[PDB]
């Protein structure tokens, strides 16, 4: 995705659900079509209202309660042409509201264009056959953040490329507090 | 002394009457009073010095390792 | 006959019956390996012991504390038992004399195993061991001296007392830091003696020099996303709120509709309802929420959209510190703000310590309560500062509710053995004999505080008595050149809740391992 | 250092490599937990520290 | 004792207490009937021990906040209709309680379980009340006092009420006995 | 002579009880008080003496010579709130065997929310609910409350609000001896509760023990208690 | 229900009358045995708490017999029918004793249905014995006896 | 021994001295089996099938009369000891101890929720922690307590022990039959 506003959210697309024991009692055809229906359209409302605010880039928090984006919501997602990235981490989201400027939205309502993060490229790019890697270049109002990419042709020279670069870091701290 | 019925049959087929008889016991008439009076004394001889003022303390220790030191005669016992 | 050697055993396979002697012989034999298990961590030049656990954590602990050595060794022998559950309760009473306790009660009972020896009945010597008890107890009650009135004095008798203690422990390296320490941090708390108001960060790293008190508080809880990260002139509302899927407490309450869309409906209801709780909690006028339980994402977006801090998962101890520290209420409905105290404090940052951030109020309102953050470069010298500086305050807090002090040094023991001494030559019978020994086992407790040093203890302790015969009621020993001096002078004070508690337990648990005669095991489990 | 399972590890840090062999000995464990020390404090230098420790006590 | 049985002499009807402690001259007989205090809840201390004619209600009824019946499922759609339900549960237990209240009895006996709602509840009326008695207790009990066993609470007549000179709750030995001579 | 007036006799048997044990290093201090509990909690009319209307308690710590007889109850709680105050002097005591908590059918039982008016309508009524039980504990006129069975953070907060220190989780034994030492009535329910069926003690406090963290509650100087406390 | 019941509650009112109800039934249906004539009444399946207080209270003495070859043995001698309803039973459907009462033979308690009359569709033979295999070879012998007629 | 031990006489000949010591039935098909076939069993056979298939018949409907509640139910702690401590006899019962804040409390009471309908026979039951025990200490859910007749058969205490957030609704099943309660048809996979 190329001039990305990308929006990080903490709320399901799935169909609604609430906090309480639900449940959709049919006792007639059209009540069990309807419900299909009402579903959809509560899952497109909700695609809608992301789409509006200019995000083509959007990531989902995890939830294990129930599902952060059903296969319906993924289909609407892919037509507005939105890259979705799901099952982030909860203990990314400072880290990643750190880096892009994004503002987690935890409820439909607030998923407002002030609460995006403008990055210059977001891009899923390949590592010759050794995975795979969703990078995002360049970001307004920059973070103080940084990524290190490590890479090596065995895990134990990673692991140990990975310890070498953490004591070059705590070298420069060791430099900026008692600086002699 | 013990070992209930032993005879066997005096015509050599197996005599069982009570169920494991050779594992079982029995004492019978003046020696089974007097263990008993020796346990009796054990038990009694055992509790006297815990008697009066100047009467001294046991130290029980249960399973699990717990001390109670006491002079009461129902708890130690 | 006998119990055990009779014709006959009555028992079950497995248990046994110790009589007289051999039941002295084991009591005596475990009561004594408990004391000089214990001694030799007793006085300024008290050395420390591992704690080598064999569990599957195999555990490490370095120690010279008598409780926490005596509560972490495998005993099997029921006196050691009883010597054991006696510093337990010494520490859970007051902070101090767990070893001095102990091993006052482990000399007693060598005593009277000597006494016994000389074919003298235990309840000769159990009384003399009363009579000598009260004696001891009325000379210390009369040498205490009480200085709470005088505020400077008082300030120098805590100064004191809390460099007795940590002259013994670790901390004795930086005593002078310690102390000043431990006597804030006492003397933060305005009279209370809440010792869970006093937190203890234990961060790794640094030089024990580099510990310190916190002149405001320390939490280690983490802030919201979008949130700030500073505020000045914070107003703080502490509560004990759901905030975390909030439902109605009714529980046969379920959503049961025939449309998704009533669904979606209720699902907005909740969320508004969400919503409305954190609006009336905005109506406090505030800057910073704490919260003992978990905030959910949608609470901490609002809470961050409307520019409000919100610490989250405070525990009950963080959340009564924070309203010691900071003046607030601790709060779950907020339908009254009239009538809810906020919390206030000059400024909340962010602070780093180690590799870890730490939420830090500075400026705070009240102060009763305190963070103090302990450096070491072993997470055994941390545990043992620790438990020292738990020592220290807890015999701080002793003393501000009870100013009485008594000489420390030996000067305390060599005078009640010395009116135990008076009373014993006035006595006739062998009660005279067992106040004799009582007073031996009270010179024992200096002679072996002189000889962990490696000073000639019969010398000096040969010397205090004779002072305290002579009258110099303060004559105690000086550490520093291994010589006699005046406690007076050199600060050695203690409190007299301390001293008084380690004789009388110590009395009482001898006497209750001297009635025994018996000793009746049952099978193990 | 394979450790008690199959994992592996190539290592030049002191802390790592005194975290990852188990010592069994309570100075040799005060000399992990000084490693540990040292590589929060300063995060390089945590073989030195141990090497000065070693050496302050051989001279002991 | 067996001058008393009335026909079938049935051992049953003779009961047999054993209470460790004391002598066999302290053994005794009572032409009446005594039986072991039985689990007491809250309340049961501020109950009066002594009666002096009461008249006893034996019931086979559990007096407790309980599911009106175990296959029984209420639902409702209104806080209201909640309220309501909560009350009438409340008002179900105190309409037996007060039925026990009004037929004069002031001793209660249950085989069944009398919680502690209703323990004190007869606390504060000044009655008496044991529950999970033993059902040959209760029939001891029955055939002394002269009364009937009841199910129902609805129909607590005079004759079917029991009645004796002396109830009294005493201790015998460690053990607490109530005692209807 | 078994008179409350002349206990010499009373307490002569009781030293002769307790020279053979080890407590006798407070023989008298310990005699007197066994005769005191005996002569509070008893029919004296040659009755039976109820040993449940004793309550013997013991805490490591202190000396023996600290043992005591309290004309009352100790129970080993403390305040529910940790801003209540800690002392309460003439205080008037609800026992109460109601969980603060909204009410719930002992019947298996199904509330059906069918919508958003649904819904705040039973947010309202669990907010009304929780206010109402403070008031009606409020109205009473009770300085103190004593619950048997734990409640919640609305309820917990409307207490300290209210001024209404309280104690929760207090057991069925326990809340027996509060209502018979306060001369209070249990009650049930809070429609129940009336100034009536109120105990009263002139000192509730709570009690430290050291280094502890470990509180006590003391309830005594009741008027005529016919339960007692043996603190050893 | 052979299916499955639920009483399904929503009003205090409903709540407040339904264990009433299901007394005032249970006291109409014995009532109406009652008012039958029945003295007796013999079930081959449990008893309740609330119908046996209503039995006792019109005077119908109970009796359960576990098995069904018991029950239908009795209904050939008394010379009535197994009703699968708890409905009161017709003229024909009631059966008949000169005596029912219960009796205490030796240790053992027993409940007896006899007649006067000399015969009959069942009849009992009570054997007394000192041993239990004494009276199981006595039984052999009958059954030989019995065999041979 | 001096000489290998193998396919020789010597061997042999010293052993000898002393040395060298030397669908099955229908009447394991279920009800949905017997229909699958039906035609297949020979009609003597099926008289004795009659049989087996009237005691399945009667095994099914026993299970129906004892599948009571078969969902998840909240008891308060006033209430629990006449829920857990005196259940129907011989009535497993699972009590889940937990707060609403843990979200391992609430995985594991979504597991609970299907189990419980799953399991119609076994008693599923919810309370919150704080509520039940006085006290509870926080970090100590969520408690998974097994009980028979009031007896404590099984528990499962601690946010690690329970088998972490990867837990789907299978070992959890595994766990709660480890005590034999819930009785599921599988081995612990994870
Ligand atoms: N400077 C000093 N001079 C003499 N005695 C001291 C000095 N500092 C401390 N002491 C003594 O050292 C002892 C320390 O005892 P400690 O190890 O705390 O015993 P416990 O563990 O039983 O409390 C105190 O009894 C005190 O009398
Ligand atoms: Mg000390
Ligand atoms: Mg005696």
């Amino acid at each position: 995705v190329e001039k990305a506003k990308i929006g990080l959210i903490q709320f399901c697309l799935s169909a609604p659900k609430t906090d309480m024991d639900n449940q959709i009692v049919v006792s007639d055809y059209a009540q069990m079509d309807r419900v299909l229906r009402e579903e959809r359209a509560y899952i497109l409302n909700l695609v809608k209202q992301i789409k509006k605010t200019g995000c083509n880039v959007l990531l989902i928090q995890k939830s294990i309660l129930r599902d952060a984006l059903s296969d319906l919501a993924l289909h609407f997602l892919n037509k507005m042409k939105i890259m979705v990235i799901k099952d982030i981490e909860r203990e990314d989201i400072e880290f990643i509201c750190k880096t892009i400027g994004t503002k987690p939205v935890a409820h439909i309502d607030q998923f407002t264009a002030d609460m995006l993060g403008s990055a210059e490229l977001a891009e899923e790019v390949n590592l010759n056959g050794s995975g795979k890697l969703l990078k995002i270049t360049g970001c307004a109002s920059p973070g103080k953040t940084v990524t290190i990419v490590v890479r090596g042709s065995n895990k134990l020279v990673i692991e140990e490329a990975e310890r070498s670069i953490h004591d070059a870091l705590c070298v420069i701290r060791c430099l900026v507090k008692k600086r002699a | 002394a013990s070992m209930g019925t032993l005879a066997f049959d005096e015509y050599g087929r197996p005599f069982l009457i009570i169920k494991d008889q050779d594992r079982k016991s029995r004492l019978m008439g003046l020696e089974a009073l007097k263990s008993h009076i020796m346990a009796a004394k054990a038990v009694a001889n055992t509790m006297r010095t815990s008697l009066g003022p100047n009467g001294l303390d046991k130290m029980m220790v249960d399973k699990d390792g717990d001390v109670t030191v006491t002079n009461d005669g129902a708890t130690i016992l | 006959a006998s119990l055990s050697l009779a014709p006959v055993n009555i028992f079950k396979a497995g248990a046994d019956e110790e009589r007289a002697e051999t039941a002295r012989l084991t009591s005596f034999i475990g009561a004594i390996a408990i004391g000089d298990l214990v001694k030799s961590t007793l006085g300024p030049k008290g050395m420390d012991k591992i704690l080598l656990s064999s569990g599957r954590d195999a555990s490490l602990m370095v120690t010279n504390d008598g409780a926490t050595i005596l509560k972490n060794i495998g005993v099997d022998n029921p006196a050691a038992k009883v010597l054991v559950d006696m510093s337990r309760v010494q520490d859970d009473e007051v902070g101090d004399g767990t070893t001095s306790v102990t091993v006052l009660a482990a000399e007693l009972l060598r005593e009277a195993e000597s006494l016994i020896a000389k074919k003298i009945h235990p309840q000769t010597i159990i009384a003399g061991w009363r009579e000598a008890t009260k004696a001891a107890r009325e000379a210390l009650l009369s040498s205490a001296v009480d200085h709470g009135s005088d505020e400077v004095k008082f300030r120098q008798d805590l100064m004191n007392i809390a460099g007795t203690t940590l002259s013994s422990k670790l901390l004795t390296h930086h005593k002078d830091h310690f102390t000043k320490l431990a006597v804030e941090a006492v003397l933060r708390l305005k009279g209370s003696g809440n010792l869970e108001a006093i937190h203890i960060i234990k961060k790794l790293g640094g030089s024990l020099a580099d510990s310190y008190l916190d002149e405001g508080f320390l939490l280690d809880k983490k802030i919201g996303v979008n949130q700030p990260k500073r505020i000045e002139n914070a107003k703080i509302l502490i509560a004990n709120t759901g905030m975390d899927t909030d439902k109605i407490k009714i529980f046969g309450s379920r959503v049961r509709v025939d449309s998704t869309a009533k669904v979606a409906e209720i699902e907005h209801a909740e969320k508004e309802k969400m919503k409305e709780k954190v609006e009336r909690i905005l109506k406090h006028g505030i800057n910073c929420f704490i919260n003992r339980q978990l905030i959910y994402n949608y609470p901490e977006q609002l809470f961050g959209a409307a520019g409000v801090m919100a610490i989250e998962h405070a525990d009950f101890a963080g959340v009564e510190r924070l309203a010691l520290v900071t003046g607030g209420e601790i709060a779950s409905t907020f339908d009254h703000p009239e009538l809810v105290k906020l919390g206030s404090c000059k400024l909340i940052e962010e602070v780093m310590i180690g590799e870890d951030k730490l939420i830090h109020f500075s400026g705070v309102a009240l102060g009763e309560a305190c963070t103090i953050v302990l450096r070491g470069a072993t997470q055994q010298i941390l545990d043992e500062a620790e438990r020292s500086l738990h020592d220290a305050l807890c015999v701080l807090a002793q003393t501000v509710k009870d100013s009485r002090t008594v000489y420390g040094g030996g000067c305390s023991e060599m005078l009640m053995a010395h009116a135990v001494t008076q009373l014993a030559n006035r006595t006739p019978g062998k009660e005279a004999v067992a106040m004799e020994s009582y007073a031996k086992a009270l010179r024992m407790l200096p002679t072996i505080i002189a000889d962990n040093a490696g000073y000639d203890s019969a010398d000096l302790v040969a010397q205090l008595r004779a002072a305290h015969s002579e009258g110099n009621t303060t004559a105690g020993l000086d550490m520093r050149e291994g010589t006699i001096g005046d406690m007076a002078i050199l600060g050695i004070t203690e409190s007299f809740q301390v001293k008084r508690q380690v004789l009388l337990s110590a009395a009482e648990a001898a006497e209750v391992i001297l009635r025994v005669d018996n000793i009746i095991k049952a099978a193990p489990r | 250092i394979q450790d008690g399972k199959g994992d592996v590890t190539i290592t030049n840090d002191g802390a790592t490599i005194l975290k990852q062999m188990q010592v069994l000995h309570p100075a040799a464990r005060m000399l992990v937990e000084l490693s540990k020390a040292q590589d929060i404090e300063a995060g390089d230098g945590t073989t030195s520290v141990v090497i000065i420790a070693g050496s302050l006590l051989d001279s002991c | 004792a067996v001058m008393m049985l009335d026909d079938l002499l049935q051992l049953k009807m003779i009961g047999i207490k054993k209470v460790q402690g004391g002598a066999l001259e302290d053994s005794q007989l009572v032409a009446g009937v005594a039986f072991k205090k039985t689990f007491s809840y809250a309340g049961f201390e501020m109950q009066p021990k002594k009666y002096h004619n009461p008249k006893i209600a034996l019931l086979n009824v559990e007096l407790e906040l309980k599911a009106e019946k175990d296959n029984a499922e209420i639902r409702v759609h209104t806080v209201e209709d909640y309220q309501a339900i909560v009350d009438a549960e409340w008002n179900i237990l105190y309409d037996k309680l007060e039925k026990i209240h009004h037929s004069g009895a002031k001793v209660v006996l249950s085989k069944l379980p009398i919680g502690d709602v209703a323990t004190q509840y007869f606390a504060d009326r000044d009655m008496f009340c044991a529950g999970r008695v033993p059902e040959e207790d209760l029939k001891r009990t029955m055939m002394a006092c002269g009364g009937s066993i009841q199910t129902s609470v609805n129909a607590l007549s005079a004759d079917v009420l029991g009645r004796c000179q002396v109830f009294e709750e005493t201790q015998i030995g460690g053990e607490r006995y109530n005692f209807f001579t | 002579l078994v008179d409350i007036k002349d206990t010499e006799p009373l307490i002569q048997t009781a030293k002769t009880t307790l020279g053979s044990k080890v407590v006798n290093s407070c023989h008298r201090q310990m005699a007197e008080i066994a005769v005191n509990a005996v002569l509070t909690v008893a029919d004296m009319e040659r009755r039976d003496v109820d040993f449940e209307l004793i309550k013997v308690e013991g805490k490591v710590g202190g000396r023996l010579e600290d043992t005591k007889l309290i004309k009352g109850v100790i129970v080993d709680k403390d305040f529910s709130h940790p801003q209540m105050p800690k002392k309460v002097e003439d205080a008037k005591i609800a026992i109460l065997t109601c969980p603060f908590e909204p009410p719930k059918p002992k019947t298996k039982h199904k509330l059906d929310v069918t919508s958003v008016e649904d819904y705040k309508a039973l947010q309202k009524y669990e907010k009304e609910k929780f206010e109402e039980m403070i008031q009606q504990i409020k109205e009473t006129g009770a300085n103190l409350a004593i619950c048997q069975w734990g409640f919640d953070d609305e309820a917990n907060h409307l207490l300290l609000q209210n001024n209404l220190p309280a104690v929760r989780w207090v057991g069925g034994p326990e809340i027996e001896l509060i209502a018979i030492a306060t001369g209070g009535r249990i009650v049930p329910r809070f429609s129940e509760l009336t100034a009536e069926k109120l105990g009263f003690a002139g000192l509730v406090q709570e009690i430290s023990f050291g280094t502890t963290k470990d509180k006590m509650l003391v309830i005594e100087q009741c008027k005529n208690s016919r339960a007692v406390t043996i603190f050893i | 229900t052979e299916t499955k019941g639920t009483v399904l509650i929503k009003t205090a009112e409903e709540l407040m009358n339904f264990s009433k109800g299901e007394e005032n039934l249970m006291d109409a249906q014995v009532k109406a045995i009652a008012d039958t004539g029945a003295n007796v009444v013999v079930t081959g399946g449990k008893v309740a708490d609330m119908a046996l207080h209503y039995a006792n209270k019109y005077n119908i003495m109970l009796v359960r017999l576990n098995s069904k070859w018991d029950l239908r043995r009795l209904c050939k001698t008394v010379g009535a029918t197994a009703l699968p309803r708890l409905t009161p039973p017709v003229l024909e459907e009631m059966g008949h004793c000169d005596s029912v009462y219960l009796s205490e033979v030796g240790d053992t308690q027993v409940v007896v249905f006899k007649h006067e009359k000399e015969d009959g569709a069942i009849s009992t033979i009570v054997l007394r014995g000192s041993t239990d295999n004494l009276m199981d070879d006595i039984e052999r012998a009958v059954d030989d006896g019995v065999n041979t007629f | 021994m001096q000489d290998p031990n193998a396919d020789t006489e010597w061997n042999d000949i010293l052993r000898k001295k002393g040395i060298l010591p030397p669908v099955k039935t229908y009447e394991d098909m279920t009800l949905e089996e017997l229909e699958d076939h039906e035609d297949e069993f020979n009609e003597e056979d099926e008289r004795a099938i009659e049989m087996y298939r009237r005691r399945r018949l009667a095994e099914w409907k026993a299970t129906k009369l004892k599948n009571k509640f078969g969902e998840v139910l909240e008891i308060s702690g006033k209430d629990y000891v006449q829920e857990v401590t005196k259940a129907g006899e011989g009535l497993w019962v699972i009590l889940h101890l937990y707060k609403q804040g843990i979200p391992l409390c609430a995985l594991i009471n979504q597991h609970l929720s299907g189990l419980a309908r799953k399991f119609p026979d076994v008693k599923f039951i919810k309370a919150i922690s704080t509520t039940c025990i006085p006290n509870y200490p926080d970090r100590n859910l969520p408690t998974i307590f097994v009980y028979l007749e009031g007896d404590i058969k099984a528990q499962f205490i601690g946010p690690l022990v329970f088998g972490g957030m990867n837990l789907t609704r299978d070992e959890l099943e595994w766990k709660l039959s480890e005590s034999g309660a819930i009785m599921t048809d599988l081995e612990e996979n994870p």
